């Protein structure tokens, strides 16, 4: 390039700068200069002036970056340029302009403005590689402040709600999807008729993904504690659909959007899942084949079949006997106040068993 | 996508630092030195680090290249492995002499990482910032430069993590090395007492008022998961298969009691 | 005072020593007995600091052929440039196996020994003897024996000097029992990770389930026990 | 004559009168040794004098190509000799095939690069044996062998693997691992591609029978298809079944005999019950096989050591059960139980509050102490650089001073 | 390994091949008598072998999987049971073998017993080199 450890005078160098591009970004730097040597003037040529006809004017671009951050007002001026990146349409000189800002130094992060602004623009302008550096940061950096003025959080809402389909991977979708319910299901957008839209699209969301169980991530937090049950959601229909266990409770309380496509393979996936948790869960907890063939309706072989894979689901998980004893442990699942109750009861245990296996050990080390 | 992006770093790193400022020679404010590892596409590996005879001022900066070759290739018979990745300086980051330490890594020809150790009595001060240099100039007069940031993490090898955990708790107070078991034993009845303490804290936040939303099937698939290991299922069969086990386990050191014994009688014929 | 035989004294380890000795490890040739180098020190207060170290690197595969004068030399030259001097009060090894004594290492600290009094050797046994106290042993050998040095061939020597009786089940040095006042950096370094780094720390403890699920490790020890056992009473 | 021969030219080569490798005159009489060794080996001789000669020419013609520059239609030759050595090796020496195989692969992936070669169906069925070929190699049943020393077996295969250029024999699960990071699994043919996403990830035990049985028989069909492959497929079928047993072993408890041969299609059953029993004898997992009303059970947890591990660790991903093992009750009660409390536990941060305002409150006052320590220790530094070398010369002087002093009192 | 055909194929066919079995016109007569011995000491080692986990063994399994009569598989287990001194419980009327002998560690605990004798029988063997 050309270096930066000339006598500052570092707008001036800058301006030296443009007139080493097109005739037009001269013509402005050296007339801009007969009038004044400036600030937000003699930087609106990078704004304005185009990167000719491919983005190799990066070096001199990462000398205005910081050069715009410091005089005035540094969001008004950064939420400026980016545009021109996704207009371009590379990626990898445009994604080298937003690394070299980041977030947290060089007039810092917001407050979130800044770094909202460098990632709105690198989810516009290149894909997972970024997004996927930038989610752990923004997740860690959540749990130590979240906007007090709502347009901030909705700005970042929406930024989720694009990248999580966006994310051409079935988990990182997940994981980014349940990041996006729990912010809403937590705070912001409440405002219920944004509540309602993405509500929605929870229940699709539910259905989506065969891992996603049935209302268990609703119960598990917030979510249910937060969403109407019965009144325009149709939410708590889904968990009457998921107790009382049948293609013919899908097939009363099913809905043309989701069996158009449709629910037919993902109702013996989620049968599948229901059954073998529910008997087992109740039994309790050794449950005979020939029972579980008439609870599944299917054939011993079958049962068996649909036993490898509710193992390597993980959802029960030890060994299995041939007749008696068919599955066992884990416990995965939902259970309400099933398992609040057994938390109750293993709290007991816990407090009996450490106190007492403590004092042995304190008479023994 | 850009290359370097995470560094990942050790305690022994962090250690040849600590060492090699604290000794002494002089070198109790700016120390600086090269560091040394390995790479894999947008990771950096940072294995080791060595410092070198050295000078910062205004305007100077010394770097003895000559023993920097030679220490290198004393560390490459030491490692087949390790490769020269940057400078190590303590604080405060960003000097304007910074570019002198570039031209001085210029002659030699490799890209450098830059790492700041700092040395602040404030607690969200970073203890070691990385920094890779960006414009970057050349031909008009040096060196000139801005950073981009790095991010540190920890993983290198598991029994330095281990390690490390072993000395954290000997930083601690003194914890030692005949006690191990016991320590580990006192440790996690020390963890399952505020385990006891915080269920009756969640649980007790319901009945006041409303609470424990954050901890309701999540904690409850914590339990579960403690619960599906130890004790692993529940019947008569498997408790007499305990203890079975437990009875050859102590024939087994019973056993080795008889074999001590007999190397004693062995013994004590043969120092008469 | 830390004070033992002769003119020696209590050795005191930093835990930058033991993670310099962690980075070179016990790979790259696993099965193969390398004596891994040198510890270096100073005499200080009721003590003996034992503040580096560094490793002697030898034709290893399975093989493992000595190794060149000036590797030492160039070290122990470069060494001094960066920090105080080559004063060398010990030796370390691991290696392979839980400890075990290969009988011309015995010479070997003999040899030391009668050149260097104030001089422990150090024995590092970490889950190669399933970790597992007593992980690190600090030895110094005998001033009877050193007296007598040198030696002590096959019968000739032995016969004169081991009826004038030597011990040699002897000193075991005590290492840390108290504060170096350098712990202050890693101090500073623990509340932060922990912190927001928590996924290191479990992580890292998560690695112990992982390896104690997968190991045979009280057989194991047991078998390549067994075998030892065996080998050197039938020897014997 | 072979042996003889070998020692006129090593002896010749010992010479250097008037003769160099620039001239390629070692060439033709390790082509001739090379064509005469590999064609006795083929058609009848004693196994071990044939490779002890040969393993020696290798070494001196590894030294000859390293020193002279590696040469390409040489090296190329090596390659065709390899694979001549790599049949002979699935006979005798499953680590030497597993080890020459990924030579052959590596040097001819080398020898495409540096002299380009479009015979893409024949790359195809090469790669597809090589896939197949190279993970089978079983467990040592050598028992008189293992009692007068295993280990002196073991230092001639690592020397030998090293001689051949690879180092240490590799193990079962590295092998088929690092084959599946390199690209030449991207080219593997579409039958034997999906045939290990069957053998390796859609592992599911009650259909892995379905699937494998008719690739199986279509790679046992050889007018094209490399002899070496058809003669592969029943150590491969057994592989499978193996595989398949441990992975059994992991998810049932117990089993009736009657449905498990249903389980395991097979050409006899017989040999299929003959296989498990096999299996069962030497212990590649933990089974009592037969029963009154022959039943068979792999229980829980009963020997989860050598016997249920096979012999060392699985030979499959992890879907092997949560079984106890040595320290695992401990160190997942203290896990599990510092989980819970550290991911979100306010006690926890309100102690470590409180921890970090204790090492700030004596990291405050070290600061103070550093300064004084930067004293007290230029002040040490300087005087024990001079006191501790002016000991370390008396520990010298004083051995001429015992030689002074006993020539004095004599 | 165990295999009895595999080991009848290869002393067989290999003297075949080599000139071997043809010296002698009782060669299938001593054919015979090897491939019961082979038949027998596979059996043997089989039950050896696999001592180390066999709770239990049926008897037939052991006649057809062998290929021998029910009077030679009762014969070839009792004599191995009586003359080694084994603890097995033998039911030839239900055709049955009940034993429990497993195990990983009390072979580990045998061989430290075998060790730590031959250390008394050396102090011992000491003693009376002694005096």
């Amino acid at each position: 390039f050309i270096d930066i450890s000339e006598e500052d005078q570092a707008a001036e160098l800058r301006a030296y700068l443009k007139s080493k591009g097109a005739e037009i970004s001269e013509e402005n730097s050296e007339g801009g200069l007969h009038v004044d040597l400036a600030q937000i003037i003699e930087a609106c040529d990078v704004c304005l002036k185009e990167d000719d006809k491919d983005v190799e004017s990066v070096m001199n671009s990462v000398v205005s970056l910081l050069l715009i951050l410091e005089p005035d007002k540094q969001e008004a001026l950064i939420e400026s340029l980016c545009e021109k990146l996704v207009k371009f349409r590379e990626g990898e000189r445009p994604s080298l302009r937003l690394q070299l800002l980041s977030n947290l130094f060089h007039g810092m992060d917001k407050n979130t403005p800044v770094r909202y602004t460098v990632y709105c623009s690198l989810i516009k302008v290149a894909a997972s590689c970024g997004a996927i550096q930038y989610i752990p940061t923004e997740l860690d950096q959540v749990r130590k402040w979240i906007s007090d003025w709502n347009l901030t959080t909705e700005k970042k809402h929406t930024l989720l709600r694009l990248l999580y389909e966006a994310l051409v991977d079935c988990k990182k979708s997940d994981a980014a999807s349940k990041v996006m319910v729990e912010l809403l299901g937590s705070y912001t957008e409440d405002n219920a008729s944004q509540a309602r839209v993405d509500a929605h699209r929870c229940i699709v969301r539910a259905l989506k993904d065969p891992n996603a169980f049935l209302f268990d991530h609703l119960l598990t937090l917030k979510p249910v504690k937060f969403l109407e049950g019965e009144l325009i959601h149709d939410l708590l229909t889904i968990f009457v659909s998921a107790k009382l266990a049948s293609y013919v409770k899908f097939y009363q309380n099913n809905k043309d959007f989701i069996d158009s496509l449709g629910l037919l393979h993902e109702q013996n996936m989620a049968k599948m899942r229901l059954l073998t948790f529910m008997g087992m869960a109740v039994e309790n907890k050794e449950i005979s084949f020939d029972t579980m063939q008439q609870e599944l309706q299917i054939g011993a072989d079958d049962v068996e079949a649909f036993v490898i894979d509710a193992v390597r689901t993980k959802m029960v998980y030890c060994k299995i006997d041939q007749t008696q004893r068919k599955v066992v442990v884990s416990h995965s699942t939902h259970r309400t106040f099933g398992k609040q109750q057994w938390q109750q009861l293993y709290d007991t245990l816990n407090a009996w068993k450490q106190n007492l296996n403590k004092v042995k050990n304190s008479l023994l080390s | 996508f850009p290359g370097g992006r995470v560094v990942r770093l050790h305690p022994v790193i962090l250690a040849s630092i600590v060492d090699s400022y604290e000794r002494r020679n002089e070198g109790a404010a700016r120390v600086i030195g090269t560091l040394l590892g390995t790479v894999d596409k947008h990771s950096v590996e940072v294995t080791n680090c060595f410092s070198v005879p050295h000078n910062e001022s205004e305007d100077e900066v010394a770097v003895d290249m000559e023993f920097a070759k030679n220490m290198y290739e004393l560390h490459k018979k030491v490692s087949p492995n390790e490769l020269i990745l940057g400078w190590y300086a303590t604080g405060h980051d960003i000097t304007e002499h910074s570019v002198l330490i570039h031209e001085y890594y210029s002659r030699e020809a490799p890209n450098p990482i830059h790492l700041t150790v700092d040395t602040s009595l404030q607690n969200g001060r970073m203890s070691i910032k990385a920094y890779v240099s960006t414009s970057m100039g050349v031909p008009g007069r040096t060196m000139g430069v801005m950073f981009t940031p790095l991010t540190v993490k920890y993983a290198y090898y598991d029994t330095e993590r281990i390690g490390v955990d072993l000395i954290m708790k000997t930083c601690f107070s003194p914890n030692r090395v005949i006690g191990l078991s016991s320590d580990l034993q006192q440790v996690g009845g020390a963890s399952a007492r505020i385990q006891d303490a915080l269920s009756t804290v969640l649980q007790y936040a319901e009945d006041v008022l409303s609470g424990k939303v954050s901890a309701d099937n999540t904690v409850g698939r914590f339990l579960m998961s403690l619960v599906n290991q130890v004790p692993k299922i529940v019947p008569d069969d498997f408790e007499t298969m305990l203890n079975s086990n437990i009875n050859d386990l102590l024939m087994v050191t019973y056993l080795a009691n008889l074999t001590q014994s007999q190397i004693a009688l062995n013994e004590k014929l043969v120092n008469l | 005072g830390g004070s033992g035989d002769s003119a020696v004294k209590q050795v005191q380890i930093d835990g930058l020593v033991v993670l310099k000795i962690i980075k070179h490890y016990q790979e790259e040739g696993q099965g193969t007995e390398v004596v891994q180098g040198v510890l270096l020190g100073l005499v200080v207060e009721d003590r003996l600091e034992i503040t580096n170290c560094f490793p002697f690197p030898q034709h290893t595969e399975d093989d493992a052929d000595f190794d060149e004068v000036q590797y030492q030399m160039e070290m122990m030259r470069s060494l001094r440039h960066v920090n105080i001097d080559h004063l060398h009060v010990g030796w370390y090894q691991s290696t392979y196996y839980g400890s075990f004594v290969t009988r011309a290492l015995l010479d070997s600290q003999f040899s030391y020994q009668h050149a260097i009094e104030e001089s422990v050797v150090l024995i590092y046994d970490p889950i190669k003897t399933a970790q597992g106290s007593l992980s690190l042993k600090a030895y110094r050998l005998t001033p009877k024996l050193m007296e007598v040095c040198k030696e002590k061939d096959f019968s000739p020597e032995a016969l004169k000097k081991a009826n004038i009786t030597f011990e040699h089940m002897f000193e075991e040095v005590p290492i840390v029992i108290k504060n170096s006042h350098l712990i202050n950096v890693l101090m500073w370094e623990l509340e932060k990770k922990s912190a927001v780094a928590d996924k290191h720390e479990l992580l890292s403890l998560a690695s112990s389930n992982h390896l104690g699920k997968n190991l045979q490790l009280l057989m194991d020890r047991v078998d390549e026990m067994s075998q030892d056992i065996v080998k050197y009473n039938t020897y014997m | 004559k072979l042996c003889d021969n070998l020692r006129m030219h090593l002896s010749q080569i010992q010479r250097h009168h008037n003769q160099s490798t620039a001239i390629n005159l070692n060439n033709p009489e390790s082509q001739s040794m090379h064509l005469e060794t590999r064609l006795v080996q083929l058609d009848s001789a004693i196994s071990m004098e044939l490779w002890q000669e040969a393993f020696k020419a290798v070494e001196d013609i590894h030294g000859l190509f390293s020193l002279s520059k590696k040469p390409p239609k040489p090296q190329l030759m090596a390659n065709y000799y390899n694979k001549v050595s790599t049949v002979f090796w699935k006979s005798g020496n499953a680590l030497f095939h597993a080890s020459t195989l990924h030579r052959l692969y590596h040097l001819s992936r080398e020898m495409r690069k540096n002299l380009t070669q479009d015979e893409m169906q024949r790359m195809s069925t090469r790669v597809l044996l090589a896939t197949l070929s190279i993970p089978i190699t079983p467990e040592r049943t050598d028992i008189a062998r293992l009692l007068d020393m295993d280990g002196i077996i073991v230092e001639k295969q690592r020397r030998l693997a090293t001689l051949l250029g690879l180092q240490a024999p590799p193990t079962r699960i590295g092998l088929i691992n690092d084959m599946v990071r390199f690209n030449v699994l991207q080219y593997v043919v579409p039958e034997v591609k999906d045939l290990y996403n069957w053998l390796e990830v859609e592992f599911n035990p009650l259909k892995l029978c379905e699937r494998v049985t008719k690739v199986l028989n279509w790679v046992r069909e050889q007018p094209e298809k490399e002899p070496e492959l058809q003669q592969y497929v029943p150590q491969l079928q057994s592989n499978t079944i193996l595989r398949l047993l441990q992975q059994v072993a992991q998810i049932y408890q117990s089993i009736e005999f009657s449905r498990l041969t249903s389980l395991v299609p097979f050409v006899d059953a017989f040999q299929l019950e003959r296989a498990i029993v096999d299996a069962a004898r030497h212990c590649d997992l933990q089974v009592r096989i037969d029963h009154t009303s022959r039943t068979l059970s792999f229980g829980s947890d009963l020997n989860y050591a050598t016997r249920e591990d096979a012999p060392i660790g699985p030979h499959l991903q992890s879907m092997p059960s949560e079984q106890i093992r040595n320290q695992l009750t401990a160190m997942s009660s203290v896990l599990a139980k510092a989980l819970e409390v550290i991911k979100p536990a306010h006690i926890l941060q309100e102690k470590e509050e409180q921890h970090q305002l204790a090492v700030t409150a004596y990291l405050k006052n070290s600061r103070k102490e550093h300064q004084r320590i930067l004293a007290r220790r230029q002040t040490i530094e300087e005087r024990k650089e001079r006191l501790e070398s002016l000991n370390i010369q008396r520990e010298k002087e004083e051995l001429e001073q015992r030689e002074a002093e006993l020539q004095k009192v004599r | 390994m165990g295999d009895w055909k595999t080991c009848h194929s290869f002393i067989i066919n290999e003297k075949m091949n080599g000139k071997v079995w043809d010296l002698f016109p009782e060669a299938d007569k001593v054919r015979t008598m090897l491939v019961r011995k082979i038949q027998e000491e596979s059996l043997r080692t089989y039950l050896f072998t696999y001592s180390s986990v066999y709770d239990s063994i049926s008897m037939e399994t052991l006649s057809d999987m062998f290929e021998l009569d029910l009077p030679t598989v009762h014969s070839i287990i009792s004599k191995m049971i009586i003359n080694e001194e084994l603890m097995a419980s033998l039911d030839q009327p239900t055709q049955t073998v009940v034993m429990h002998r497993t195990e990983p560690t009390a072979q580990q605990n045998l061989a430290l017993q075998l060790a730590e004798k031959l250390g008394s029988l050396v102090e011992n063997n000491e003693r009376v080199f002694d005096h």
